[PDB]
């Protein structure tokens, strides 16, 4: 709603670092404690983040960046989420998994 | 590759495949496990057009062999079945297809059958 994301990929190479882009809607006003975290879809409570980063600072179209050791292995379902001070999710991405689009063992032949 | 994974996984995989690249056909390409000559593939499975014949899929195989091998070698459907060098990937996968949505070859130097 408040929170939007914008250019999620479906897939994210695992071992690389993940820039995670958003932007605040025209009413919207971010707070210091506000937080975006990366869920298993079907996450019941924003306890359950599996990883987190601050929204950046300072603030003046925002990215924060997620570093490659802290994110999930497995083949399951994330997304991106955004907490606010009052435990308030006010935005959701798209859902994605962390995992080559194509295995490396495909050779695609034209 | 059938004892690794589950007949619905690889009709998962194969339903995957074909929705990135419809038009490929998807290979299993498998060293013959007896093979004593031949080095192994950095590849597994090879997405090939239509219109590919044998022959040019098996100087591709060749590309992907971590050592570098010049000899002639086969390229056996299913490890049983011995075709024509002149045959595209589309007759193979008509005729030759697994029932899972994978074409299977094995490469082989040499082999005897029972």
């Amino acid at each position: 709603s408040q929170v939007i994301f914008n250019s999620v990929e479906k897939f994210y190479i695992p071992g690389g670092d993940v820039t995670c882009h958003y932007t605040f809607t025209q009413h919207f006003i971010p707070r210091r404690k506000d937080w975006i975290g990366i869920f298993r879809v079907g996450w019941k409570t924003t306890r359950e983040y599996y990883t987190f980063m601050w929204v950046t600072l300072p603030i003046d179209q925002q990215e924060v960046q997620f570093k490659a050791y802290y994110l999930p292995k497995d083949d399951e379902y994330y997304q991106f989420c955004y907490v606010d001070e009052d435990g308030v999710v006010r935005g959701a991405s798209i859902p994605f998994q962390f995992r080559p689009e194509n295995e490396e063992d495909i050779l695609v032949v034209t | 590759f059938k004892q690794r994974k589950s007949l619905a996984i690889r009709q998962e995989e194969v339903a995957g495949i074909r929705a990135k690249f419809p038009n490929k056909i998807p290979v299993v390409v498998e060293r013959y496990p007896r093979e004593t000559f031949l080095p192994p593939l950095d590849k597994t499975k090879f997405l090939v057009p239509q219109e590919l014949t044998m022959t040019q899929f098996l100087s591709i195989i060749r590309s992907r062999m971590v050592l570098r091998a010049t000899e002639a070698f086969y390229l056996l459907v299913n490890n049983k079945s011995l075709v024509s060098m002149s045959a595209t990937m589309a007759e193979i996968y008509r005729d030759y297809k697994d029932e899972d949505g994978f074409v299977y070859m094995t490469y082989a130097s040499q082999e005897t059958f029972g």
